[PDB]
RNA sequence: AAGACGCGC
RNA sequence: GCGCAUCAUCCCGCGCCACCUG
């Protein structure tokens, strides 16, 4: 009969036995909160601009290619564990840009026809908006 | 009877006739060996071996068959395994590498074929013969057949054989294997080592001087395959050699001296230090031997004293240095061959272990003889010292010296060799900007070589003007450079086509060092000059001219017309039959350069109508040059007219363009996602079953895109490609299989493990046996990689009343 | 010919390779999975009230023979 | 229909766990690893209070944690064995404040896969060697020296492998200098799949190999194979060397067991249970963690059972013979995943669930009123569980 | 390689050695010979490094000049966490092609 | 002029 | 024996792997 397709697919890691759709600071936006069972919180934000997401498409790709996991793990791969990754982007190596020593930030950020000052701004814009 | 009189008749076809009757008649032979048998087939071919009248070529069709049939037959070879050892002898003792390379694979396959007890039966008589060549061939075969199924299972034999008492010659067989196992594992023989150093221990304890000689050698040769460690396995075995070292005279004596330096980087600093301060009278007391083999012997011991960290410079200065430098520089021993590499190394790990001032600055002098081999000697190990260590040590009187010598060698050019180019190019690149001074003499030298009788010292003169360009540009002289390269330029009408070569090579090092705008012969009638010289036949200014009508369109493009460009075009595809794979591969870049230069109409255009030559290897090349074109140029420009293309019911042109879209897909990688839908059509009219080679274009299609778009989330195409690709494992032909295999692999690792298992588990257990062995070989292929996410995608089996099939640890709630 | 990989493997079955081998070799490859993912080790533990290491132990001592004896 | 993915808060629970001097100075400091984040953390011995100082995600699946030190150096290195088919070696640089790759060597596939090594890891004690093993078939041996430059190096792989064997666990032996030795208790089961009689599960016994590591002729050959009457569950390192004797202690159900090679007695223990028992006599008991203090006078062992049980193991032993081992009750705490003893007198235990203390150690209670056991006594043991009194609660996570 | 069957790899431990590429084969991948995208370095086992075989190329034969690297498709397929990717055979190819050479030359 | 592979009159 | 077709297959003129020799 009638079959469904799935349309997004990620693996966080640590096996999840919360899920809900909800709000969490006032005033803000409707975000999926998830708990897992190794006692992680995270959330999930959708993003509000096509210019944004493609910022941080290549800003996510240009980290992996750069700067590899410490235990010489792919990310792609370790994001692609079970199924594919579909339609996520993680924010985990994002944040971990304000991390590393000056020189490789700053020429992807040339690479990038940006700036680090900005960069950082718009890293903490989704952070101080959705959470 | 029959089966014999079957034999001479594909014998004869095989070896007279046609490369395809003989690659037929070698076809039925490999298909009808199973029921003809191996008795008279090998009374017939072995007499044929024996034949003193064998050629070359005789000979290696021969082995090779045999070497097949061999494979083939399991154990079916154990009556005749003394025959085919002993006819294999001749063949393995001759001094061919690859015939000896053969020997020893059908030895290996030998021994792998057969058992070891008939070996062993057929095997040990022939240890104690009295001849010494059959001797030297039965221990090369030992060693081979020993490095084949493992050195253990026959060590206890050759103990025993080394234990024998009745001869010396059985003695000196065995030590003899055990230098051959040395010198052949290699490090194979690490873990046993203790072994063969206490049997090799009580035949160097033997009074007999060959036996004692041998031993020594298989020492030699133990401690060499055990270069890093084994000092603790050996230490048992120096007092004797300092026995030897200060008794014996002779042979023995160089034998002992050779065992005691390969043992010397074994052990600590301070016992290695010690060891050569005791022979270093011996050395020197041995340095003026007339002996040859000898002089070698001590200059390898030498050079491995030296290579170790015990000795220090100052000691080995003022102590070894005096008299083996002026023991060992004359002319006499120059005109060897084997004393010139080991003087050569053994000088230039000396200058690396203590320094090069003095070693170059007492040899600059030497350089100014007038004999050839001292100067190219001299040079060489130059050459090598500037190479290895560097050339920061020089002051300016050593510099000057440096090149009045290099001048005056290059001057007095009678042999002909690239190395005096080698030489002068390393000694100009280390120098650096403190040859700049010198800069006009050279060049001065250099235009006179040029200009005189007739181009035929142009070649290295053009070839040194192309090695030195890049000192010729960071010394600041740009003036003189563009002097050189208009005067070369007028010097562009030259007859002889390695000379036309070596000018094209010099003028790509003048238009490479310097910027293309400055370059002061006019560019615009410069490629009307180089068209003529692209039209040639000569493979070497062919590539010259190729490369640098490639240069020409990646950088000075702006000055070129685009009907000279459409004409060079022209004779690109006229010229793409060329042989060589480096020409085609820089022309594929030169329409490369041209299709971003200029507007990918015309050459597109030019390119797809070369699809009818009936030939592939144009078609390949013109497959390169679309992808190439598609992939510097905009796809969404490209691609409609590749399908106008492929509307032709031509089979080659079809061909040509799946070709063509799975090396641009290959090429552009993930940004060719947008362009998935536009070649579905395509692919599935492909997949249709109609022609054998379209399947395969349309799986390599299908893989390339698949590994290109992996990770983005393209599977809903992707899983309609497959469901017509799946249809396509039952086949024969090795290609498609290979193509279905990755094409498959490819869908596996983008669309996921489960979907293949989910596929897969259709016919793991089908009433018919082939595709339950491609099922399972399927199965295989997906389960190797990605192991972790079948437990996710296993499927639930119900259990019998027997057995348990269910994993109840899943079901758990909470 | 590049077969050498196929036979260089442990846990990859064949021609006429039965039911029990493949299911053997599917829970010793589950218990295996168990045992390195710390999640499912922990659900485990905590679904029922013991430790991890008393899990462990257990799935170590299953790994002798799964699916009953050989037919 | 695209989202980003954030995390508001990191996980907390605490998997492995490992205790040394990281930053070069005489201050302890404790690194821990969590499911997939690696963090260092260190307390204050005047407060007892801690804080975090660095943290870090790796993106993988830590399987093995734990440090090593060169002879004769002062910082300690981390190598960790993840799901990925290779291996590192990690460096913490105070200045930098991160952790600094020094060496990465690739063996195998990714994924936590039944036949690539990475779940479990030992290295030798006195630091010159570390080894790599992983659930059946494979083993691999790595060399750990330091050149002139005073840079770490590794050598190559060195093949150990065995067909149709399962390994249940790999601790490296002290040898005091000797060439380094590794234990493990390895078994077969190739004729456990061969018998349709149903007898595989009975007369299969374990086995205790041993491996030598022969740096002369670079080459790994088992030593012995002992059969053991019941089944253990994993081995604890006795220092060796001029400091104690060489020995290995097998943990098992209801007993201990000490075996050395040569000519070693085997010594067994009793576990004491609890007085008037609720639970089901018919159960058995198993040990979870252990700890140890290498003090330079006296060196002595802590375990914890099942129940939370904590025992200090003294090992009574003449010049080169084995005499006795004496068990003693310490404490109860919760049950803990690993337990590190930190020096100064601070003990740190991270629970397998729920909060992370942090004990303080007062009193040693050498031989105090409660009395303890040993091997030497005829035939089993019963002790009264008392409130905390050797240890005192200072800070919790 | 891979157009020729007959060649086989040792597919020994990988050891701690970098592999080496002759001018010929200096873009080549050592599986699927391309030349696109060379991310990963190759390395050679001890058995195939050892004294004279030391400084070679892998694919044919010829003196090292540069070093050997894995192509962006052979990283992804997982394939470059395998044995040593070294030929031992010397290939039908070469000894017919030796042989007539020196017959015709 | 060469290493392999598969296609029928 | 005919007509064919595939593998960016070869087209490289000779290379050198511990050795000959009183
Ligand atoms: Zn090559
Ligand atoms: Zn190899
Ligand atoms: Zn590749």
């Amino acid at each position: 009969s009638q079959k469904a397709e799935v349309i997004m697919n990620y693996h966080v890691g640590e096996t999840v036995l919360s899920l809900q759709k909800t709000t969490l600071i006032p005033g803000g936006s409707e975000s999926l909160v998830y708990t897992t069972l190794s006692g992680g919180i995270g959330i999930l934000v959708p993003f509000t601009s096509h210019e944004d997401h493609d910022f941080f498409q290549h800003v996510e790709m240009h980290l992996r290619s750069e700067h590899p996991p410490l235990c010489g793990r792919d990310h792609l791969s370790f994001r692609s564990y079970y199924f594919p990754v579909k339609n996520v982007i993680d924010g985990d190596l994002c944040e971990q840009f304000n991390s590393m020593e000056p020189n490789k930030q700053k020429n992807v950020s040339e690479e990038l026809d940006r700036t680090p000052p900005e960069v950082s701004k718009k890293l903490e814009d989704i952070r101080t908006r959705y959470a | 009877e029959q089966k014999e009189r079957k034999i001479m008749k594909l014998l004869l076809k095989i070896k007279n006739g046609t490369p395809p009757m003989r690659k037929a008649a070698l076809r039925q032979i490999t298909d009808k060996a199973r029921e003809f048998g191996a008795g008279p087939l090998f009374n017939q071919i072995l007499p044929l071996l024996m034949s003193p009248t064998l050629e070359d070529q005789e000979r290696h069709l021969l082995v090779k068959v045999i070497d097949r049939i061999l494979y083939k037959l399991d154990d079916l070879v154990r009556p005749y395994v003394h025959k085919i050892l002993v006819v294999i002898e001749p063949l393995l003792i001759d001094e061919d590498y690859y015939a000896r390379v053969e020997g020893r694979e059908i030895i290996s396959n030998l021994a792998k074929a057969a058992g070891l007890a008939t070996m062993i039966s057929t095997m040990r008589p022939d240890i104690d013969n009295m001849d010494e060549y059959v001797r030297n061939t039965t221990a090369r075969a030992f060693a081979v057949v020993a490095s084949a199924l493992g050195i253990p299972s026959l060590l206890p034999f050759l103990k025993a054989v080394c234990k024998s008492k009745k001869s010396w010659q059985a003695r000196h067989t065995g030590i003899k294997i055990v230098q051959q196992i040395a010198i052949l594992m290699g490090c194979a023989i690490l873990p046993h080592l203790r072994s063969l150093v206490e049997i090799i221990e009580h035949g160097l304890v033997d009074e007999q001087q060959k036996v004692r000689t041998i031993s020594a050698l298989a020492i030699a040769a133990l401690a060499e395959a055990a270069t890093p460690y084994g000092i603790e396995s050996f230490d048992s075995v120096l007092k004797p050699l300092w026995k030897g070292i200060r008794q014996h005279r002779g042979k023995g004596l160089a034998a002992f001296l050779k065992a005691i330096g390969y043992l010397i980087p074994l052990m600590d600093a301070e016992y290695a230090n010690y060891y050569t301060r005791e022979v270093m009278l011996i050395l020197i007391r041995e340095f003026q031997s007339p002996d040859e083999e000898m002089k070698k012997i001590v200059l390898k011991v030498v050079k491995q004293c030296c290579g170790t960290d015990g000795v220090e410079a100052n000691y080995i200065k003022t102590e070894i240095l005096p008299p083996f430098f002026k023991h060992f520089w004359q002319h006499r021993m120059a005109l060897d061959r084997r004393n010139y590499r080991q003087l050569v190394d053994t000088t230039v790990e000396l200058a690396n272990k203590v320094g090069a001032a003095e070693i170059i600055s007492r040899i600059v002098d030497d350089l100014k003889d007038e004999a050839e081999q001292y100067r190219k000697m001299v040079m060489e190990t130059i050459e090598k010292i500037m190479g290895n260590l560097g050339a920061a040590d020089i002051d300016h009187k050593l510099e000057e010296q440096l090149i009045d010598g290099i001048l005056y060698a290059f001057q007095e050019q009678t042999t002909e060799d690239s190395v005096m180019l080698n030489g002068f190019g390393t000694v100009v690149n280390a120098l650096g900007k403190r040859v700049k001074p010198y800069l006009p003499q050279i060049c001065g030298t250099v235009l006179w070589r040029l200009n005189n009788k007739s181009a035929k010292v142009r070649q290295q003169a053009a070839d040194l003007i192309s090695r030195t360009a890049v000192v010729m540009k960071t010394c600041q002289e740009e003036k003189l450079m563009g002097h050189l390269g208009v005067v070369l330029y007028e010097y562009l009408g030259e007859e002889y086509p390695e000379v036309l070569g070596s000018i094209l090579g010099a003028l790509k090092a003048i238009v490479n060092v310097i910027g293309m705008h400055k370059m002061t012969p006019p560019i615009k009638d410069l490629l009307p000059r180089l068209t003529p010289i692209l039209k040639n036949r000569h493979e070497k200014v062919q590539e010259n001219c190729i490369d640098l009508v490639g240069r020409i369109a990646d950088r000075g493009a702006e000055y070129v017309s685009a009907r000279e460009w459409m004409r060079i075009c022209f004779e690109l595809l006229e010229l793409l039959k060329a042989h060589k794979k480096a020409i085609r591969r820089a022309t594929v870049n030169t329409f490369g350069y041209i299709a971003k230069a200029i507007g990918p109409h015309d050459v597109l255009a030019t390119l797809l109508n070369n699809l009818k030559v009936q030939e592939r290897q144009n078609r390949v090349c013109t497959t390169v040059a679309i992808a190439i074109v598609a992939e510097t140029c905009s796809p969404f420009t490209v691609l409609p007219a590749l399908m106008n293309e492929y509307r032709v019911p031509e089979l080659n042109v079809q061909n040509g363009v799946l070709k063509s879209l799975s090396f641009l897909f290959e090429y552009i990688g993930e940004m060719g996602k947008d362009y998935i839908y536009a070649v579905t059509p395509l692919l599935e009219d492909a997949l249709m079953d109609r022609d054998l080679v379209h399947r395969q274009t349309a799986s390599a299609v299908v893989q390339h895109m698949s590994l290109g778009v992996y990770g983005f989330g393209c599977e809903d195409s992707l899983n309609h490609l497959l469901n017509y690709v799946w249809p396509n494992v039952f086949e024969t032909s090795p290609h498609v299989i290979q193509a279905v295999m990755g094409a498959l692999e490819g869908l596996r690792v983008a669309i996921g493990p489960c979907r293949m298992l989910q596929y897969c588990l259709q016919g793991l257990f089908h009433p018919a046996r082939k595709v339950r062995d491609v099922y399972w070989k399927i199965y295989n292929s997906i389960y190797i990689g990605s192991q972790d996410a079948l437990i996710a995608h296993y499927p639930r089996i119900y259990n019998d009343d027997k057995n348990t099939y269910i994993r109840y640890e899943l079901d758990y709630i909470l | 010919q590049l077969e050498h990989l196929q036979s260089k493997y442990i846990g990859t079955g064949h021609a006429d390779t039965t039911k029990w081998e493949w299911l053997v070799n599917q829970h010793r490859d589950s218990y295996c999975s168990y045992m390195g993912h710390f999640d499912l080790l922990n659900y485990f533990a905590i679904a029922e009230n013991e430790s991890k290491a008393r899990v462990r132990f257990n799935l170590m001592e299953k790994m002798l023979q799964p699916c009953g004896p050989p037919a | 229909m695209f989202l980003y993915n954030l995390t508001l808060q990191r996980a907390t629970g605490i998997s492995f766990a490992i205790h040394g001097n990281f930053s070069g100075t005489k201050q302890q400091e404790i690194v821990v690893s969590r499911g997939k984040i690696l963090e260092l953390l260190r307390p204050d011995p005047n407060t007892g209070k801690v804080h975090t100082l660095l943290t870090v995600e790796v993106f993988g699946v830590i399987r093995s944690l734990m440090a090593f030190r060169l002879t004769g150096g002062t910082k300690d290195y981390i190598v960790v064995g993840s799901d990925s088919g290779r291996i590192v070696i990690l460096e913490y640089q105070p200045s930098k404040n991160m952790f600094e790759k020094i060496h990465q060597e690739t063996f195998g596939k990714s994924g936590c896969r039944r036949i690539v090594p990475g779940q479990f890891l030992a290295v030798d004690p006195k630091g010159r060697a570390v080894m790599i093993s992983a659930i059946e078939k494979q083993k691999l041996v790595y060399i750990l020296n330091r050149d002139a430059a005073a840079r770490l190096t590794i050598s190559s792989p060195l093949e150990a492998h065995k067909a149709n064997t399962l390994v249940y666990h790999v601790v490296g032996v002290d040898v005091g200098f000797e060439n380094p030795m590794f234990a493990c208790l390895e078994m077969d089961y190739e004729e456990a799949d061969n018998d349709p009689t149903g007898e595989a599960a009975a007369n299969t016994q374990q086995t205790l190999t041993f491996y030598e590591l022969d740096l002369g002729l670079n080459h790994v050959v088992r030593k012995y194979s002992e059969p053991l009457e019941e089944h253990g569950n994993f081995l604890i390192t006795v220092p060796g060397g001029s400091d104690g004797p060489s020995g290995v202690l097998i943990c098992s159900e209801n007993y201990i067991t000490y075996k050395n090679f040569g000519d070693q007695p085997d010594i067994r223990c009793p576990i004491p249970r609890r007085r008037n028992d609720l639970d089901d006599p018919e159960r058995g008991m198993i040990f979870v963690c252990s700890a140890t203090h290498k003090t330079k006078s006296m060196f002595f062992f802590l375990a914890q059972t099942e129940q939370g049980d904590i025992f200090k193991i003294t090992l009574e032993t003449d010049e080169d013979m084995v005499t006795e081992i004496r068990l003693k009750y310490f404490d109860t705490v919760p049950v803990a995943a690993a337990m590190c003893v930190l020096k100064t007198g601070f003990l740190f235990v991270a629970s397998e669930f729920g909060n992370h203390y942090l004990y303080q150690i007062a009193h040693l209670g050498d031989d105090d009123e409660e009395p303890e056991f040993s091997s030497a006594m005829p035939l089993t043991f019963f002790f009264q569980p008392r409130p905390l009194k050797n240890l005192v609660l200072v800070d919790e996570l | 390689a891979k157009h020729h069957p007959d060649l086989i790899f040792c597919r020994k431990q990988a050891g701690v050695a970098i592999g080496r590429l002759c001018e010929k084969c200096d873009g080549k991948c050592v599986i699927c010979d391309s030349y696109v995208r060379p991310c990963t370095l190759v390395r050679i086992c001890d058995e195939c490094n050892y004294g004279s075989y030391q400084g070679r190329c892998v694919i044919c034969g010829g003196p090292g000049v540069s070093d050997a690297y894995y192509c962006k498709e052979c990283t992804i397929q997982e394939k470059d966490r395998d044995g040593c990717p070294k030929i031992v055979n010397l290939g039908s190819s070469k000894t017919d092609l030796f042989y007539e050479r020196k017959k015709y030359g």
